[PDB]
Order: C-alpha cells, then sequence, then structure tokens
C-alpha cells in the first residue's frame, strides 16, 4: 500500500534528463493516500529540467485534488518559438552548404527541443528523415542509438528490439572478437540493456534475463536507459522466475559478471541465494517485503504480480522434488501459509502443472505418484484401435453414399 | 412384425441399407418398443439399395436419426453419438429439419458421454 522506505530523492537523482519526470509520473499513479504529498515532493525536487506542459498538468491536478506567472511562461514559449525558428534557419543554411554533419546536428537539436517541449510526431518525422543520411559505421551506430532512445521514450518495443538486433548483426557480429575485449565506449552494454528492456516489456522474461546478465559494470550508469540497480533487480527477478537450477547456477550464481551488479542491491542477492539454498520462508518473506517498493517502478510494476506467481510456483516443485512422501504441515510452515491454502495450491498444481503427486487429506501427506508405463501403453493402444475401427466403418459408409449419389437438394 | 420380415426378404444381405429401415425405426419408436429394432441397428450398413430409383436422402437421414434416438432411449450414448454424426455429415446443399435437430441432439449426447462437444469430421 504505502511505503516510506523508498527514497524518492535518491531515486530521482539516480536518473538525469527528462526521463526522471516520467518515473515520477508513475509514483503519482501508484500512491494511495499519499499521491498529493508525493506529487508535492516531486514538484519541489524536480522542478528543474524545464517542465512546461507536465508542470501545468500537475499544478492543475493538485489544485483540483486539494493566477501564476503566466506571463513568464508565455514569454518562455515565445523564446522557444524564436529558438526553433533560428534552428530552422540554421538547418536551411546547412542544407544550402550541403554539410552532412551540420544537418545531422541541427536535426538532433530540433529533436532535443521537441523532447523538452513535448512534441513526438514532429520529432519522429525528423528522425525518420535524418535516418537516410549514413556514411560511416560510427554514424550508423550513433543514429541507431538516437532512434532507440527516442523509441524508448515513444514506447514501441518491437521496433527497438528489431533495430537493436539489426545493428548488432550488421558489423560482422560485433567485429568478431569484439575489438580487443570490447571498446572504451561501451555501446554493446547499452544495446544489451535496451534489448533486455524491450523483451521485458514484451512479456518475454527469459530473454530479458538471458541478455541482461551480459551487461558489464564498466558502463557505469546511463540515465536515458536503466540504472545499475534496476538492471540488477530485473536480471535477478526474471532469472529467478525463468531459469532452472542448472541455468541459475551457471549464469547467475557462478558467473563473475553479475555479482558486481548484485552488490548494489543486497536484497535480491539474498533472495536468489536463499532460493538456491532451499530456504523458502526467508526468500518469500523478503520477496513480499520488497514487492511493495517494486510496485512503484515504471517498467517492472505491470509484470510484478505474474513474476511473483511464477517464482512461488517454482519453489513448490523445488520443494517436492527430493521427496517421495512429504508432510504437509512442514510444507505449510516453510511457505508461511495454512494447510488448507497449501492443499488448494497443490491441487491446482497437480491438476495441470509439474507436480505429479496425490494428496492424502486424512493425514495431510503429499505422496509422489509413479506412473505405470505398461498399463498406459496398453490403454492408449486399445483406444487407438477402437477409434480406428470407428473411423474405418464411417468411411465405408461414406464411400457407399458417395457411390450411390445420395444428397439433399 | 411386418416391416421386419419385409426387410430381410427384400435386401441382398444384412449389411445392405434399404428404405424400410427408416419405417421400422419410426414405427418401433412411436410405440415404445425399442427391442425389435436392435438386430437391425447393431449391423453396420455398408451398401445402400438403389431401389430402381427413388431413395432420396430423406430415408438416409430418417434411419440414422431415428436409430440414434432409439439408442439414446436405451442409454447407449457411444453409438447414438455415432448415428447422429452419420446423420449430420450427409452431403447437403440445403437445410432440412433432420440435420438440424440431429446436430442439436449430437451436442447434448456428446456432453453426456464425453466432457466436450466432439469435433465433426
Amino acid at each position: 500500500v504505502e511505503n516510506p522506505s523508498l527514497d524518492l530523492e535518491q531515486y530521482a537523482a539516480s536518473y538525469s534528463g527528462l526521463m526522471r519526470i516520467e518515473r515520477l509520473q508513475f509514483i503519482a499513479d501508484h500512491c494511495p493516500t499519499l499521491r498529493v504529498e508525493a506529487l508535492k515532493m516531486a514538484l519541489s525536487f524536480v522542478q528543474r529540467t524545464f517542465n512546461v506542459d507536465m508542470y501545468e498538468e500537475i499544478h492543475r491536478k493538485l489544485s483540483e485534488a486539494t493566477a501564476l506567472d503566466t506571463a513568464w511562461v508565455e514569454a518562455t514559449r515565445k523564446k522557444a518559438l524564436l529558438k526553433l525558428e533560428k534552428l530552422d534557419t540554421d538547418l536551411k543554411n546547412y542544407k544550402g552548404n550541403s554539410i552532412k554533419e551540420s544537418i545531422r546536428r541541427g536535426h538532433d537539436d530540433l529533436g532535443d527541443h521537441y523532447l523538452d517541449c513535448g512534441d513526438l510526431s514532429n520529432a519522429l518525422k525528423c528522425y525518420s528523415r535524418a535516418r537516410d543520411y549514413c556514411t560511416s559505421a560510427k554514424h550508423v551506430i550513433n543514429m541507431c542509438l538516437n532512434v532507440i532512445k527516442v523509441s524508448v521514450y515513444l514506447q514501441n518495443w518491437s521496433h527497438v528490439l528489431s533495430y537493436v538486433s539489426k545493428a548488432e548483426s550488421t558489423p560482422e557480429i560485433a567485429e568478431q572478437r569484439g575489438e580487443r575485449d570490447s571498446q572504451t565506449q561501451a555501446i554493446l552494454t547499452k544495446l544489451k540493456c535496451a534489448a533486455g528492456l524491450a523483451e521485458l516489456a514484451a512479456r518475454k522474461y527469459k530473454q530479458a534475463a538471458k541478455c541482461l546478465l551480459l551487461a558489464s559494470f564498466d558502463h557505469c550508469d546511463f540515465p536515458e536507459l536503466l540504472s545499475p540497480s534496476n538492471v540488477a533487480i530485473y536480471g535477478g527477478l526474471c532469472a529467478l522466475a525463468t531459469f532452472d537450477r542448472q541455468e541459475l547456477q551457471r549464469n547467475v550464481i557462478s558467473s563473475s559478471s553479475f555479482k558486481l551488479f548484485l552488490e548494489l542491491e543486497p536484497q535480491v542477492r539474498d533472495i536468489i541465494f536463499k532460493f538456491y539454498e532451499s530456504k523458502y520462508a526467508s526468500c518469500l518473506k523478503m520477496l513480499d517485503e520488497m514487492k511493495d517498493n517494486l510496485l512503484l517502478d515504471m517498467y517492472l510494476a505491470p509484470h510484478v504480480r505474474t513474476l511473483y506467481t511464477q517464482i512461488r510456483n517454482r519453489a513448490l516443485i523445488q520443494y517436492f522434488s527430493p521427496y517421495v512422501s512429504a508432510d504437509m504441515h512442514r510444507m505449510a510452515a516453510a511457505f508461511n501459509t495454512t494447510v488448507a491454502a497449501l492443499e488448494d495450491e497443490l491441487t491446482q498444481l497437480i491438476l495441470e502443472g509439474l507436480i505429479s503427486a496425490r494428496v492424502d487429506s486424512h493425514s495431510k501427506i503429499l505422496y509422489a505418484r509413479d506412473v505405470d508405463q505398461r498399463s498406459t501403453t496398453f490403454e492408449k493402444s486399445l483406444l487407438m484401435g477402437k477409434e480406428f475401427q470407428r473411423r474405418a466403418k464411417a468411411m465405408m459408409l461414406r464411400a457407399a453414399v458417395l457411390r450411390n449419389q445420395i444428397h439433399v437438394k | 412384425g411386418i416391416l421386419k420380415q419385409a426387410i430381410d426378404k427384400m435386401q441382398m444381405n444384412t449389411n445392405q441399407l434399404t428404405s424400410i429401415h427408416a419405417d421400422l425405426c419410426q414405427l418401433c419408436l412411436l410405440a415404445k418398443c425399442f427391442k425389435p429394432a436392435l438386430p437391425y441397428l447393431d449391423v453396420d450398413m455398408m451398401d445402400i439399395c438403389k431401389e430402381n430409383g427413388a431413395y432420396d436422402a430423406k430415408h438416409f437421414l430418417c434411419y440414422y436419426y431415428y436409430g440414434g434416438m432409439i439408442y439414446t432411449g436405451l442409454k447407449n450414448f457411444e453409438r447414438a453419438l455415432y448415428f447422429y454424426e452419420q446423420a449430420i455429415t450427409t452431403p447437403a446443399m440445403a437445410v432440412s429439419h433432420i440435420m438440424l435437430e440431429s446436430y442439436k441432439k449430437y451436442i447434448l449426447v456428446s456432453l453426456i458421454l464425453l466432457g466436450k462437444v466432439q469435433q465433426l469430421p
């Protein structure tokens, strides 16, 4: 519900640029009985970065929930219009001079001004027009990054994933070896993070987990893209919910590239370790403690509930895996639920899922069920024979009616 | 008793469908005597009398619908479902009131016997 453990000031300070406001918007969306105070704090802390339309929107929202210097904001709008006209004049001059770099810089500045103003369609058209100007691979990578970030702001993840894949596969698979163990400019980490975010938003958790663990710590933090803490949280939750024991051990537990990320968030590290070490009471308690804080995220909140269910389900099949007959009181104590709720969950899992067991509710014991292969094959073969005989008789009758030319007209 | 000795005396063999099977089924259905028709329904028909002409699809639909209703009355759903299926899948270019109120009963018998409406061929 309400959680003061989340430091809004630090969370805003982690990101830079326009993106911060977007995140704060979700904090306004998910804040029962504290939306007004959270919005006031957001206005007090993040009044910078030249908020105009969202500033007025938030001001009107708080006025209607719980005049101004309109002359100055109108003068600022007029000055922005004059700056845009000057930029258009400079762009026309560059086109007359026929300089690719000059027109590229002018288009980038116009797109930046559209971003801080709020225009997206005109900016998108400008980016599409400027896409047709590529000379060297470095400029291709630069315009790919620009379009990827503006599409992340535009929230069209399929295009982001497709273009990330195309730009990754275009230069002979990242220059084969990778130009002597990657370059100083860690563009590949940015591409991996963008692909992970796109796949996570496209309801593909396993792919986001797989491609988000390859991001390295040398990239520091990209304010436009995800911060290291969010990278660790996403690559931990998706890995826990999707990777099996061998995959989790090989790619998360033992890999010497994600532990540095896990140092930023110790809670997710503890949760993953306790899941691996078959300690489920503590793991589930920490998961439930951190769920309330995670619900305030922007790219992970819609996927929270589902992920959690998945994680919990795994634990259940990981609890009963070594056992041939398990006492349900100990299971219920381990999972911090009552025996009746555990029985209902176990029945739901047995009906369809991976648990092959039977519940003895007289003594509350879950017995592992071992199928009999010979009887199963005999039953299936006899059923197939019966169905085949029925089909053959039906086809013979059909042949008779077709030969005799019987139909209704 | 008449359209029982008038069937085996006019058809070639037991596996030959004649236009009197429909009449026998209708007569033993109207008067609730479902036992006389059982020897004429347990046989899988595999040839159809041309009858020197005549024999429209009405006789085919009537036989394979009334037999299904007889089998339903005796709670033989495994074969009533098959009879209704044979009634429905007759080649058609128009709508008749024996292929409709056989699909409707096929749905119910499929729900009673199986747990789902079986897919037509």
